[PDB]
This record gives structure tokens, sequence and C-alpha cells, in this order.
């Protein structure tokens, strides 16, 4: 056996933006994991079609960390909403496997057609 | 021989047929070999016991016998139907092997089987294991893969101190015969990750899924995602191979005019000192889904341990 | 952890760092001249394969240096009241000095 | 001289590698052979080509 995602991850809410102060309001649906210090996030999903900076506070409360995003992959899932046409999108550098995980809990748990 | 040979000849399938049973009836056949493993409760790159198939030989005209096997798994019903879906999906590419899904009556139950055709004795991960974990005193596997591909032949161990690199330093002209294998291998890689990405499949490659002929098995562990968006995993797979590369010199082809061993080399310009543009293309042709980036030039890294990856 | 370190985590782990190099510094001690060593090693560990022996360090060589080293020319020590067998050309003895007993 | 004017002024940039400058502007070489059926498959006659 040599798998992808033995143990599963999680997701808060998140906000996001387009331009530099886009920055508005609760916008997103990012995933996270857990490191010993400072918590890094890793997918970015929600309504969003061309959004590119995601944003969220330091845990000082003094800084608010920056980020940029990719161009958008498809997707439409299953829910007692119905099809919902989203776009899912990773963060600026994410490697294979953080994606791999990604997509790995979210196609298994969360609906797809 | 209505039970061991019924099942000999639903084996065979629609292809030539000159099989063996390699064990004996229609129960498994246990060997010890080299995996890559990561689940939950164990890692690592050891060798283990595999003990869930039954293996049938080829044999060639005049009966002798080839190093082309039949290798017919057995296993649940979930796992059946997952693998059939996603071998239809990517059952076009040439560095796939041939698949082939049936059911039987063991006894009084159906029990459904998944034969593999024309594989090979050995996987990448046996070889890798036997160069990176040398031992003198037991090498058969070493000595077996050199054989069979014509490398030297079995008298060529008994002028002893064989293996030395300094007493008989003519053992690197043995190890650089096995190199176009190996480059085969990477370019067979390459067709595979780019299947998966059109597909839609979403898994991690490792070593001892491959045989060495190059050809590809085991969408066990293979999820799905939608078309386009397939994404391979390679990370263990390339630097485990690594230190191989140049201890079989795999890259000689591409000093010849057309990366053809039968033609003259390259008559390169005397003033010529730059080569940037020829390093991105071999990057670019064998190593395409490593996602790392590359500087040519170690003046433009970002730190030290930049500056290892990239020299 | 070892393994996912090694192979699926792409940045330094300072915290594992500092567990496997406790690790080392308790099963597998070591004094360093310019290539020139000796080691003092659990015996039972090394025999369940959890710390190197002489062979690995034979593997390792083949496939990282280019040689073959032969265990003709390595030594092993069971006996820690003799030292080692050779270091920087000089060998060991325990010897009584006054009141209590002394390398030289 | 002009053998090494005229291989530098082929150069694109002005730079070339120095391996190559006695190996196309030297006048004289020299040769040193361990034995003797080393000499029959270098230098043997009054002219050869290196
Ligand atoms: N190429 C090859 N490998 C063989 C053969 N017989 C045994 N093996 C070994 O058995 C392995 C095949 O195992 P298999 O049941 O197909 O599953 P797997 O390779 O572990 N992949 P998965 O993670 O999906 O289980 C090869 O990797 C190799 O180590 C043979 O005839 N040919
Ligand atoms: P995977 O690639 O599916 O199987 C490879 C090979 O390794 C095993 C052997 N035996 C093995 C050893 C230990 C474990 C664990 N903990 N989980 C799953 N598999 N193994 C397998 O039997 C298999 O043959
Ligand atoms: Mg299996
Ligand atoms: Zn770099």
């Amino acid at each position: 056996n040599n798998e992808l995602s033995p143990v599963a991850l999680r997701q808060m809410s998140c906000a996001a933006g387009t331009t530099q102060t886009a920055c508005t309001d609760d916008n997103a649906l990012a995933y996270y994991n857990t490191t010993k210090g400072g918590r890094f996030v890793l997918a970015l999903l929600s309504d969003l079609q061309d959004l590119k900076w995601a944003r969220f506070p330091k845990s000082d409360g003094t800084g608010t960390i920056y980020t940029e995003l990719e161009p958008p992959c498809r997707f439409v899932t299953d829910t007692p909403k119905g099809p919902k046409v989203k776009y899912l999108y990773f963060i600026k550098g994410l490697n294979n496997l953080n994606r791999g995980m990604v997509l790995g809990s979210l196609a298994a748990t969360v609906r797809l057609q | 021989s209505a039970d061991a040979q019924s099942f000999l000849n639903r084996v065979c399938g629609v292809s030539a047929a000159r099989l063996t049973p390699c064990g004996t009836g229609t129960s498994t056949d246990v060997v010890y070999r080299a995996f890559d493993i990561y689940n939950d409760k164990v890692a690592g790159f050891a060798k283990f016991l595999k003990t869930n198939c039954c293996r049938f030989q080829e044999k060639d005209e005049d009966d002798n016998l080839i190093d082309s096997y039949f290798v017919v798994k057995r296993h649940t019903f979930s796992n059946y139907q997952h693998e059939e879906t996603i071998y239809n999906l990517l059952k076009d590419c040439p560095a796939v092997a041939k698949h082939d899904f049936f059911k039987f009556r063991i006894d009084g139950d159906m029990v459904p089987h998944i034969s593999r055709q024309r594989l090979t004795k050995y996987t990448m991960a046996d070889l890798v294991y036997a160069l990176r974990h040398f031992d003198e005193g037991n090498c058969d596997t070493l000595k077996e893969i050199l054989v069979t591909y014509n490398c030297c032949d079995d008298d060529y161990f008994n002028k002893k101190d064989w293996y030395d690199f300094v007493e008989n330093p003519d053992i690197l002209r043995v190890y650089a015969n096995l190199g176009e294998r190996v480059r085969q291998a990477l370019l067979k890689t390459v067709q595979f990750c780019d299947a998966m990405r059109n597909a839609g499949i979403v898994g991690v490659l490792t070593l001892d899924n491959q045989d060495l002929n190059g050809n590809w098995y085991d969408f066990g562990d293979f999820i799905q995602t939608t078309p386009g968006s397939g994404v391979p995993v390679v990370d263990s797979y390339y630097s485990l191979l690594m230190p191989i590369l140049t201890l079989t010199r795999a890259l000689t082809a591409e000093s010849h005019v057309d990366t053809d061993l039968t033609k003259p080399y390259i008559k390169w310009d005397l003033l010529k000192y730059d080569f940037t543009e020829e390093r991105l293309k071999l990057f670019d042709r064998y190593f395409k889904y490593w996602d790392q980036t590359y500087h040519p030039n170690c003046v433009n890294c970002l730190d030290d341990r930049c500056i290892l990856h990239c020299a | 952890r070892l393994y996912e370190c090694l192979y699926r985590n792409r940045d330094v782990d300072t915290d594992f760092v500092n567990e496997f190099y406790a690790y080392l510094r308790k099963h597998f001690s070591m004094m360093i001249l310019s290539d020139d060593a000796v080691v003092c090693f659990n015996s039972t560990y090394a025999s369940q394969g959890l710390v190197a022996s002489i062979k690995n360090f034979k593997s390792v060589l083949y496939y990282q240096n280019n040689v073959f080293m032969s265990e003709a020319k390595c030594w092993t020590e069971t006996d820690l009241t003799k030292g080692p067998h050779e270091f920087c050309s000089q060998h060991t003895m325990l010897v009584k000095q006054g009141d209590d007993y002394v390398y030289l | 001289n002009d053998a090494l004017n005229n291989i530098i002024n082929n150069a694109r940039d002005g730079c070339v590698p120095l391996n190559i400058i006695p190996l196309t502007t030297a006048a004289k070489l020299m040769v040193v052979i361990p034995d003797y059926n080393t000499y029959k498959n270098t230098c043997d006659g009054t002219t050869f080509t290196y």
C-alpha cells in the first residue's frame, strides 16, 4: 500500500478578493492543516469566478497575510442545493502533494459528478 | 484438469497462450520483493513478502522459456470495479500494461480475478534496492538481472573481485549496459503522467508498479477528478531513483545526432560555452512533473538549499 | 515521521530534527578527527537494525562514494575495559597510576 | 598573433573558453609516448594529424 491522505484535513471560513482592497468579507471555504507554529491553509473554494487576493489577519493582530491565486479549475458537485457551479482555487506555489490531499478528501466525502 | 487446466485456458484469453504454471495449481505464489510503502501504520523502503498471485510463464517456439509472465491477482469485489473503471479511463496509453477482468468458480463461489499480461520477472524497485543495499555475499537478484538483459554472462562472476571499483574497473562497462532500459523507463513515465493529467486521475507513483520494460499497473490507490485536473505525485520515485542514473550512464544517447545510438556524435561549435537552453530542454524532456523550480545558473538561487537542489 | 520528513514534507521541521539528533546522541556516540573515527553504540538496537552496523557503511559507500570497503580493515570490540583497537595510530592500555586506573 | 585575433573576433560577445586557445593557435606540439605500441597508433611516419 502507498497512499495520499491517511487521516484527513479540515476547513474554517475565509475571506478573499480580486484587487489589493477587494479583501472585503467572508468569501471562501479554505481548508487547512495544523503546523507547530502558525497554521497554513491549503485550498480556496467558493462561488468566486476571478479572485486573486485571499486574506486573513496575523496571529499578533499586527499584519494580515497576502495571497495570490492561480488560474481556475472547473467542477460541479451535488448537494440538496443541486449542481453548485463553483471554482476552487489553490494558493500560489502549492505543490502537488497538497493539491493531492485537498482533491482527495474533497472528492471523497464532498460530492461531485 | 477441469480446475487447473480450465483456469490455465481462461488465463490465456485471445492472445498467444503457451503458458506454464510457475508454481502449483490454482493457489497463490509467495516471493520476497522490495516495496515502497506508506499507510497510517507502516512506512519505509524495505523487502516484504508477497502472497496473493499465481504466475504463469510464457513459452517461446521450441518450448524455450522467455522473460514474459502473466500475473493473475485475486481480491475483493469493490477493488475489482474500482480498478476496472480507472483502467478503462486510462486504457489507451502505450505506457500501460494490458489488463483482463473475469470471474471464475473456485469451489462453490465465483471469485473475481485480474490478469496482467506479458510482465517482467522484476520491477524497478528491485533494481534500485539491489544497487542501494549491496552485499557481496548475498547478491543473487543483481546477478540474475545482469545476465537476463545481456550485460554479461555467468562466467563473469568467477573472476572474483568482479564487483570492486578500484580492482576491476571494467564493471563500469557492464553497469553502463543497463542505461538505455532506464532511459526508456523515464520516457514512459512522462507519457503516463500526461495521460493521468488529461483523464482526471490522482495518485502517487512508486517504483514497484513499473516493470523493467517500462509499463505501469496497479490503480488501487487512485481517485477521480474532473478531466483536465489530474495530479501525479512523483517525489519519492525520482529521488529514490536518482543515484542510478549516473551509475548506469543513462543519458548517453543525447550525445548522438538524433538521440540515436547507431549514429555519429554531435559536432559542437568550439567557441560555445553557454548551453543554458539545452539544460532546460533536457529538464523538460525527462522531469516534466517535478514541481520545484530549476535554475540552470546557480547565481540566481534563493538560499543554499536551492543551490544544492539545482547543482 | 522520518519517512514523511524525507519524502512528503517540503521545508524544514525543527522539532523532529532536534528529536532525531537526541536519539543519535544517545544510541550512537562519535569521536571524530579528520576522517578517523570511533563509535560507541547500543548492541541490542544494532542487532535489530535500529542503528547503523558495519554493513550499512559498506552499502552507503558503494552507492555514494564509488568504492568498495572491505571488512578486513574495520574492527569491533565487545569489551570496554580495553579501548579502541586503533585511533590515530595508537593502541590503548588500562594501567594503574597512583590510586586509580587510567587509559594510556 | 593574428590567429588569436581571428578566433577572438569570431566570438559573439568577446569571450572564449581558455581550453581552446592552445588547441587552435599554438605553433608547436609536444607528445609523450609510453611504449612502442602507442607509438604505432599515434605518430608513426613523418607527418600525422591531431
Ligand atoms: N514486474 C513484476 N513484478 C512482480 C512479479 N511477481 C511479483 N512481482 C512483485 O509484485 C509487485 C506487484 O504487486 P501488485 O499485487 O501488483 O500490487 P502493487 O505493485 O504493490 N501496487 P498497489 O499499491 O496497487 O498494491 C511488483 O511491484 C513486484 O515487486 C512479476 O512477475 N513481475
Ligand atoms: P501495497 O503496495 O498495496 O502492498 C505491497 C506489499 O506490502 C505488504 C507485504 N506483506 C505489506 C506489508 C505491511 C503492510 C501493511 N501494514 N499494509 C498493507 N500492506 N503491507 C503487503 O502484503 C503487500 O504485498
Ligand atoms: Mg495490492
Ligand atoms: Zn535554484
